């Protein structure tokens, strides 16, 4: 098989700049390479074929180049929603193979997160399970740190995190940290706090609630 | 106007059988190369199989002897019969029109295939009640299998909502939360309700949120 | 001018892996398909498979499909026949044969490769004289010989008078005893008048074990 | 009166695979040793005939099919094969008897920047029957709308050009292929060897 | 798979006479496009690799003398040797290359039919060197007989022996066209000294009555 390596793995650019994606092959393919764009929640969309030619409906900003082993995908005039995952596919020799992908994100202004915490519902407690959810909403950049403190004791091993993709308009992120523990263990403590460290926060922000 | 719509994806036990369908419009199915491409969750794209305009079929070594590609021009549909399925076959399978066995100029919306010896379980919805200018609230969708789950607010339009990606828990069941930022001065004026639909279990649950 | 030369004799224990080779030479070699033929001791010829070295087009007989792997390396014009775990039932002579196409008779043959699979260890032969007697005189034509017993592996070489005595010599084929060892007898026919005047000595050489025995056989 | 094997093997230029040349050979003496005693071939694969055992045999007609394909596609020149070349350009019958011969021709059929003269049919509704040649250049109609001989959406030119460049890998390099086909009817034999 | 059967298993024709070997195929090996049966004949001398005599059921390989001739078509084939020479003693196989897998016949052994020759029977008591090692071997030699078929029975004090004797036969000698046989009786030294008479009984076509060679221990 032919293995295709895309470099860089990801990059963060601003609207109006220029992004340069690269694809490198284990053997020669003689310009028999194609590029695709996959926005989240949607199918891949063909961008260029034959390493140079745009497909139907592709804007002029997208360009392809390179031949043989090394290729370059050069998108210019980056629109706010031009950012998705881009793959390179070779068809010179069977089996046809893709690359691991190259993520592409928009760099906007730094935004502090809005932190909200939610105690487990009384309905959920009757099931015998307590879930505490901490919400980080409308923040940039994505990099953030969430710590769970229960009665001023750092809690580890029972929290999971989930981040949405970049917003359609605000280009911001959102993160949810959920603390799961038994109903018995839930009432063995009083104060449930969520501490967040972020770029937009000069000092860490803590949101807490008592039990009742 | 080319459309590729897929179906037949779902949950099947290892060693079982599944068959995806791909209806096609805007071009003749039998006169074109057709290919199946799968993207494993969080991994790269992988070519699975191809059927030629003349009718010849080829498959990837990982799926050889198990998968079978075919077409039925009377229904303008491309099929992929998956037999002796394995856990590694778990992926979102795409249907793609193939330009001369080279590249894919049109793609279907994709269908999710889950292969596990686990069992389908419905979700449970709990209110993330707002408390204490703006306010935030949501619903907690916990302990379901398999994915996906769709969430809507106030019965099909609100905007400004964030439905987080589902996370697999240590128990082996997925969980997710949907949030929405609402004005604080409108707690009781508007009754907020979240619609949760988990097709693999036919569970359609609506929960109100209130302080 | 195509000819095939095979690898040397192999003695292996059951469960071991073996990989014998078949190197060909000459012009018009690119068109010769290389097949393997098995011949178990004393029985007929069995076709194992075939391979075209140009692209490794391998086709197996159903009886041998999955039991052996047939490969080739076109860089050095060498074909291979390999086992993962040998069985005692694999003890046979293996030939490689060449033909200028598929569905064509095998024109060029190798010299053969003897393969022995046994749980037995290398043991030196014991040589005992078969003395002449009035029970082996038949008038004016006496008979004598040597008994080469309990050796492994094959082969043993038996000569009479350091290779000078060749007429009337009958070296019998070795027989595999139930002990896993081999036994053999070689006898000679000489005039009964020369028993006392001339001395007859059988020379037994077992190269796989350094054993070299010169046994003098005389009437008792 | 020797057979004109040199014309097809020594030819300065070969045909595109979709328009493969067939040379009818008859009423001549066939010295097959000029072929098999050579060393310029990378593939000399025979099915059902021994090239060294044809000097004593006589045939009615012998066909020499010649064309250029890629190194990857030489494996398709064989009975019971499938692919772009076997299905749409050159097909061998399952009971094919004869030899397919190939050799690397990068030095001759590749030009700097690309030869772009050797072609292969890319689109066809159905597979070719064995020993069938299709030279049609009609616009391939991939949809329900007639194309009227113009290229565009759902309307493809059936022929595609090989990207023969000297830089390419071995499998991408051009390979001249000659396929020898032997015919024996009830007509008197005319092709005998020494 | 195509199955080939030969007849006879063994053939004995005299020097200069004709040898005929039959080969029968399960299905036809004829092919219309060439009109040649895909049948081959092979010769394997003892200790030698097989050699291709006739291909396409009628055509001889270069260097094969004219006395070899192949015939037949479809499912029946015959190999004929016109003047059998002493150098033609081997095992002959027929083989089909019509379809994979290739299959051979069971083989036909060809010997020189000479006149009946009775065996010379000799017996050898075990040597004192072998006795000192604790094992006794009694060897009986059947020398220069024809045909190959013979019977050897061991009797120890008129008691028939079973499971303690092995047998070995030579190939047909290149000059006198005879066979030689050796039968070895093996016992432990303790059991060897419990008996007196060790008799080797021989049966052959060239002997009017069964010959017995025996010795008394010591
Ligand atoms: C196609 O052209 C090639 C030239 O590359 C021809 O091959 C040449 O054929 C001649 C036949 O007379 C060979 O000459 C003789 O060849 C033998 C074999 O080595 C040698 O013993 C003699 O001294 C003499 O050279 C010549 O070598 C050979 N060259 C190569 C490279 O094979 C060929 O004849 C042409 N094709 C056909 C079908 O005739």
């Amino acid at each position: 098989e032919i293995v295709l390596t895309q470099s860089p793995g990801t990059l963060s650019l601003s609207p109006g700049e220029r992004a340069t994606l690269s694809c490198r092959a284990s053997q020669s393919v003689s310009s028999y390479l194609a590029w695709y764009q996959q926005k989240p929640g949607q199918a891949p969309r063909l961008l260029i074929y034959g390493a140079s030619s745009r497909a139907t409906g592709i804007p002029d900003r997208f360009s392809g180049s390179g031949s043989g082993t090394d290729f370059t995908l050069t998108i210019s005039r980056l629109e706010p929603e031009d950012f998705a995952v881009y793959y390179c596919q070779q068809y010179g020799s069977s089996p046809r193979t893709f690359g691991q992908g190259t993520k592409l994100e928009i760099k906007r202004t730094v935004a502090a997160p809005s932190v909200f915490i939610f105690p487990p519902s009384d309905e959920q407690l009757k099931s015998g399970t307590a879930s505490v959810v901490c919400l980080l909403n409308n923040f940039y950049p994505r990099e953030a740190k969430v710590q769970w403190k229960v009665d001023n004791a750092l809690q580890s091993g029972n929290s999971q995190e989930s981040v949405t993709e970049q917003d359609s308009k605000d280009s911001t992120y959102s993160l949810s940290s959920t603390l799961t523990l038994s109903k018995a263990d839930y009432e063995k403590h009083k104060v449930y706090a969520c501490e967040v460290t972020h770029q937009g926060l000069s000092s860490p922000v803590t949101k807490s609630f008592n039990r009742g | 106007q080319v459309q590729l719509v897929e179906s037949g994806g779902g949950l099947i036990q290892p060693g079982g059988s599944l068959r995806l369908s791909c209806a096609a419009s805007g071009f003749t199915v039998s006169s074109n190369y057709m290919s199946w491409v799968r993207q494993a969750p969080g991994k790269g794209l992988e070519w699975v199989s191809v059927i030629y305009s003349g009718g010849s079929t080829f498959y990837a070594d990982s799926v050889k002897g198990r998968f079978t590609i075919s077409r039925d021009n009377s229904k303008s549909t491309l099929y992929l019969q998956m037999n002796s399925l394995r856990v590694e076959d778990t992926a979102v399978y795409y249907c793609a029109r193939d330009f001369g066995d080279f590249y894919f100029d049109y793609w279907g919306q994709g269908t999710l295939v889950t292969v596990s010896s686990a069992s389908t379980k419905g979700p449970s919805v709990f209110p993330l009640a707002p408390s204490s200018g703006t306010a935030a609230l949501g619903c907690l969708v916990k302990d379901y299998f398999p994915e996906p789950v769709t969430v809507s607010w106030n019965s099909g339009a609100t905007s400004g909502v964030h439905t987080f990606p589902a996370v697999l828990q240590s128990s082996g069941l997925y969980s997710l939360s949907s949030v929405v930022t609402v004005p604080s001065s409108s707690l009781g004026t508007q009754t907020y309700i979240c619609n949760v639909n988990h097709k693999p279990s036919n569970t359609k649950v609506d929960k109100k949120v209130e302080p | 001018e195509v000819q095939l030369v095979q690898s040397g004799t192999e003695v292996k224990k059951p469960g071991e892996s073996l990989k014998i080779s078949c190197k060909g030479s000459g012009k018009s070699l690119i068109m010769y398909w290389i097949g393997w033929v098995r011949q178990m001791p004393g029985k007929g010829l069995e076709w194992m498979g075939i391979i075209y070295p140009g692209d490794s087009d391998t086709r197996y007989s159903p009886s041998f499909q999955g039991q052996v792997t047939i490969s080739a390396d076109k860089s050095i014009n060498t074909a291979y026949l390999q086992w993962s775990s040998l069985k005692a039932s694999d003890t046979a002579m293996y030939y490689c044969a060449g033909g200028s196409g598929i569905f064509t008779p095998m024109d060029v043959w190798g010299q053969g490769t003897a393969v022995a699979v046994s749980s037995a260890s290398t043991k030196g032969p014991s040589v005992f004289p078969l003395a002449p007697s009035s029970k082996s005189t038949s008038g004016g034509t006496a008979a004598l010989g040597c008994l080469v017993k309990d050796y492994f592996p094959e082969p043993v070489t038996v000569s009479w008078n350091s290779g000078a005595l060749t007429s009337g010599v009958h070296t019998f084929p070795a027989v595999l005893q139930s002990s896993g060892l081999y036994s053999l007898s070689s006898v000679v026919t000489v005039p009964s008048s020369s028993l006392g005047t001339q001395t007859y000595i059988c020379n037994v050489n077992h190269k796989p074990s350094n054993t070299k025995v010169d046994k003098k056989v005389e009437p008792k | 009166n020797l057979c004109p094997f040199g014309e097809v093997f020594n030819a300065t230029r070969f045909a595109s695979v979709y328009a493969w040349n067939r040379k009818r050979i008859s009423n001549c003496v066939a010295d097959y040793s000029v072929l098999y005693n050579s060393a310029s071939f990378s593939t000399f694969k025979c099915y059902g005939v021994s090239p060294t055992k044809l000097n004593d045999l006589c045939f009615t007609n012998v066909y020499a099919d010649s064309f250029v394909i890629r190194g990857d596609e030489v494996r398709q020149i064989a009975p019971g094969q499938t692919g772009k070349i076997a299905d749409y350009n050159y097909k061998l019958p399952d009971d094919f008897t004869g030899c397919v011969i190939a050799w690397n021709s990068n030095n001759l059929d590749s030009k700097v920047g690309g030869n772009y003269n050797y072609l292969y049919r890319l689109f066809r509704k159905s597979n070719l029957k064995p020993f069938e040649r299709d030279i049609s250049t009609e616009i391939y109609q991939a949809g329900s709308t007639p194309c009227n001989g113009v290229e565009g959406f759902n309307c493809y030119f059936p022929l595609q050009s090989y990207g023969f460049q000297p830089t390419n890998g071995v499998g991408y390099q051009p390979y001249r292929v000659v396929v020898l086909s032997f015919e024996l009817l009830h007509a008197p034999a005319t092709v005998c060897g020494p």
